[PDB]
């Protein structure tokens, strides 16, 4: 049994972007996606409803930058054996830092740790827990970065096995990488 | 008074150590995704560009369209109509771009600020797109900034700073004059942008109990958390101006939120506390988790000075004796579960960043989680 989790953020459709690139929008086709997990900062009501043509399931939070502010500001969802927890990162202090994420993955109670403030790409065990961080599908600026590289997340998860399939564009190519993590 | 000491934290090897390795896929391999009054004219005009012109061109009859339909903004007009004319107007900005041509973009941009005073959300778009386009200059000339957009970066930076207290949205203030500070850091503008963080802290004082949210009154308390956690997260990175004292505006947003009036049912405050140990335990490291490309942060510009470590730790000992204070308050309150939610926050906290190798921050951490313990 196969899911298909969409880890996406940081689009800043249109504050920084105009849209996704061109060869993601081909990449991502409707009906091959089950979950859709977003960081954050789409924006707009239109990422949003661009993400609702790719799957059923949406679970978006609150950015930092985001119009509608009903978002909650953090989330926990269950797919497959798994507990997922969502949060842009911008309220992480510092952003990114790794004991400031493992007190939420304690705080929720949760397997796997998604929040994305820096655009950086990044994916990590620590204390046997999965934090992925995706990136600026997009590939926004901020000041933290000089070479801000356009990337996604999708995870296949099946009984306890996540294969994480991370898509970076490059130049014009899109390079894909394989993350194998299994839960004790 | 139990002091505070920092854990040692080396980020480039513990990222090396927890990092997993991915495996690159070569081609053959599988990826799972591999195959005036007459507004309505205005408006007609507007939808037939913005949905049949997907490429930027290089205007003043769209730019005519576009002051029609704003001057129709009065005391009069609803939220609703105020929404769709700044969508449609925002439309339009978008797709005018003047590619390598800066300096015009920057004017068409001053044009369009002076010509949509009105409507708040293409001010807030115009702000944005000036901070797209400073940092779109800085990854065109590779940081190593030229003599000629240095000024031009400046110019960016200020309209920024001349544009956002236009605004009315308090939070958007706040947010605009973060990101617009990280902006203008990004440019090597340290002057305009440690303006901007005290304009930011300045304001952060009006932010009242009930704020607008699609047309429903909600606390602002968990979004002034979330302003003052991403603000504290920024303030890593911005160089301390030797003209005054060390840690001048995190100590300027302590004071402030100090003196800021918290509701009575309210405990956020030693939340938000709490979260300033994070901040200071980051910023007394030999070398910081993220930086700017060429601004000297604190790490390289004081160099761990233990003149500057020890005035840090010492803002740590009063931060942590306001959130012991507090705590002792909350027993004398007999509310025992805000008690011991604290106190869990407090030791997770210590765990998280606190030097538990030391005995008297240990000793501390020891009687928090029994205290937390005592009252379930």
């Amino acid at each position: 049994g196969h899911r298909l989790v969409l880890v996406l953020g940081d689009l800043h459709i249109p504050h920084r972007c105009n849209s996704l690139p061109a060869k993601f929008k081909k990449l991502l086709v409707p009906g091959k996606i089950q979950h859709i997990l977003c960081t954050g900062n789409l924006c707009t009501k239109e990422s949003y409803d661009y993400l609702k043509t790719l799957a059923g399931d949406v679970h978006i939070v609150r950015g930092d930058f985001d119009e509608n502010l009903n978002y909650p500001e953090q989330k926990v969802v269950t797919v497959g054996q798994f507990k997922i927890g969502l949060i842009h990162g911008h309220q992480v202090i510092p952003w990114g830092d790794m004991a400031s994420l493992a007190l939420l993955q304690r705080q929720f109670d949760v397997d796997i740790l998604i929040s994305g403030h820096t655009h950086k790409f990044e994916a990590f065990e620590h204390e046997n827990k999965f934090y992925i961080n995706p990136g600026s599908a997009t590939g926004a600026y901020n000041a933290l970065e000089t070479n801000i590289i356009p990337s996604f997340v999708l995870m296949d998860i099946q009984a306890s096995t996540v294969v994480t399939y991370v898509y970076q564009l490059i130049g014009d190519d899109v390079k894909v990488e394989r993350i194998e993590y299994k839960k004790p | 008074v139990f002091p505070w000491h920092s854990r040692n934290r080396n980020y480039k090897a513990e990222f090396a150590s927890c990092r997993l390795e991915a495996v690159p896929l070569e081609f053959g391999d599988y990826h799972p995704l591999k195959p005036s009054v007459r507004v309505e004219v205005c408006k007609c005009i507007m939808d037939a560009f913005i949905k049949h012109q997907q490429e930027p061109t290089k205007l003043n009859a769209l730019l005519h369209v576009c002051k029609t339909m704003h001057d129709s903004v009065n005391a009069l007009t609803l939220e609703d109509e105020k929404r769709m004319l700044s969508y449609l107007i925002n439309g339009f900005i978008k797709m005018v771009s003047f590619g390598r041509d800066f300096e015009q973009q920057l004017s068409f941009y001053v044009e369009s600020r002076s010509m949509f005073c009105n409507l708040e959300p293409v001010l807030v778009q115009l702000i944005h797109s000036v901070n797209r386009l400073a940092m779109e200059t800085r990854k065109v000339m590779k940081g190593n900034h030229s003599r000629k957009t240095a000024a031009f970066v400046r110019a960016c930076v200020a309209y920024c700073f001349i544009t956002i207290p236009s605004l009315a949205g308090i939070f958007t203030r706040l947010n605009l004059y973060l990101h617009s500070g990280q902006v203008a850091l990004a440019n090597q503008c340290l002057s305009q942008a440690d303006a901007f963080f005290k304009a930011a802290i300045s304001l952060v004082p009006e932010v009242p109990k009930m704020i607008n949210i699609d047309g429903k009154m909600r606390p602002s308390e968990s979004f002034l958390l979330e302003f003052l956690c991403n603000f504290f997260s920024t303030l890593l990175i911005v160089p301390d101006h030797p003209e005054h004292g060390v840690l001048f505006l995190v100590r300027e947003l302590l004071n402030v939120i100090q003196d800021y009036t918290w509701e009575d049912n309210s405990d956020e405050k030693i939340r938000i506390y709490t979260c300033v140990l994070h901040l200071l335990s980051a910023m007394s490291q030999e070398t910081y988790l993220y930086h700017i490309d060429k601004v000297d942060s604190n790490d390289s510009l004081y160099g761990g000075d233990s003149k500057f470590l020890a005035e840090n730790n010492k803002l740590c000992e009063t931060v942590m004796a306001q959130i012991l204070e507090h705590l002792k308050t909350l027993a004398k309150d007999e509310a025992l579960k805000r008690q011991s939610s604290l106190g869990l926050s407090f030791f997770n906290s210590i765990l998280a960043h606190g030097d538990l190798r030391n005995n008297k921050l240990n000793q501390l951490s020891v009687n928090l989680w029994h205290l937390a313990q005592r009252h379930g």
